[PDB]
């Protein structure tokens, strides 16, 4: 019976804010584990009698992010021996996201494309002119398309992406692209 | 029947201006 | 009964900071 | 029923490019 791995209040954000981690279990348990990969001690552990545990790292630290995973133990198991590992939880600490790239895809009307390297992002088109961003879309890939109207299209554009809710993260805006 | 939950975030800020020239 | 619809969207966020100088 | 009090604020927008040379 596999756990379960939440992260609250975000998957990605900035250092000194607090984030949960919670790990739920079918049945209720003595023991859960927080793991970082490869390594067989847990970085963390709660006992709890429970079904669920609650990992609470205060003032998270870039060192606090990466990849873990929630197992846990019943006191008349083996020594060592864990129950079945939960799906990862990638946390990922940064004061900024990594710059996106702005490009025009080929086919009149135009589409734009901001691309970066992060999932389950906000993205957020401007026009060079213009004070209100044109338009945003939220996406589950780590990129964007935009369509611009034919004769609305020539101009200077520019595009950032961020996290979908507080505790925002914040791109950087993107090399303006010129049509 | 309860309250609503609360709607989405806001749009996002406008972008932020050019610095000044340099030194 | 089931509760009401979700609120309005939140006020826009704040306008970016103005960058840096030069070099 | 009445309809839920209004979202969070929005993110702030992207940062400022750095200014021209001198």
């Amino acid at each position: 019976p596999k756990p379960w791995l939440g992260a609250q209040p975000a998957t990605v954000v900035t250092p000194g804010v607090n984030v949960t981690l919670r790990c739920r279990a079918p049945q209720p348990a003595w023991r859960f584990g927080l793991f970082k990969p490869g390594e067989i001690a847990p970085l963390l552990f709660r006992d709890v009698s429970s079904e669920l545990a609650e990992f609470f790292l205060e003032e998270v630290t870039p060192a606090q992010g990466g990849i873990y995973r929630c197992c846990y133990r019943r006191p008349d198991w083996g020594p060592g021996v864990w129950s079945q590992p939960s799906d990862v939880l990638e946390l990922l600490v940064t004061e900024e996201l990594p710059r996106p790239s702005l490009v025009a895809l080929p086919g009149a009307n135009v589409s734009l494309r901001c691309a970066g390297r992060l999932r389950n992002m906000s993205f957020v088109l401007y026009r060079e002119g213009v004070a209100a961003p044109l338009q945003y879309r939220h996406s589950a890939q780590p990129w964007a398309d935009f369509t611009l109207l034919g004769a609305r299209a020539p101009g200077t554009y520019s595009c950032y992406y961020h996290t979908p809710s507080a505790p925002y993260v914040l791109s950087q805006r993107s090399e303006v692209l010129v049509i | 029947g309860p309250p609503g939950p609360p709607g989405p975030p806001g749009p996002p800020g406008p972008a932020g201006f050019p610095g000044p020239p340099g030194p």
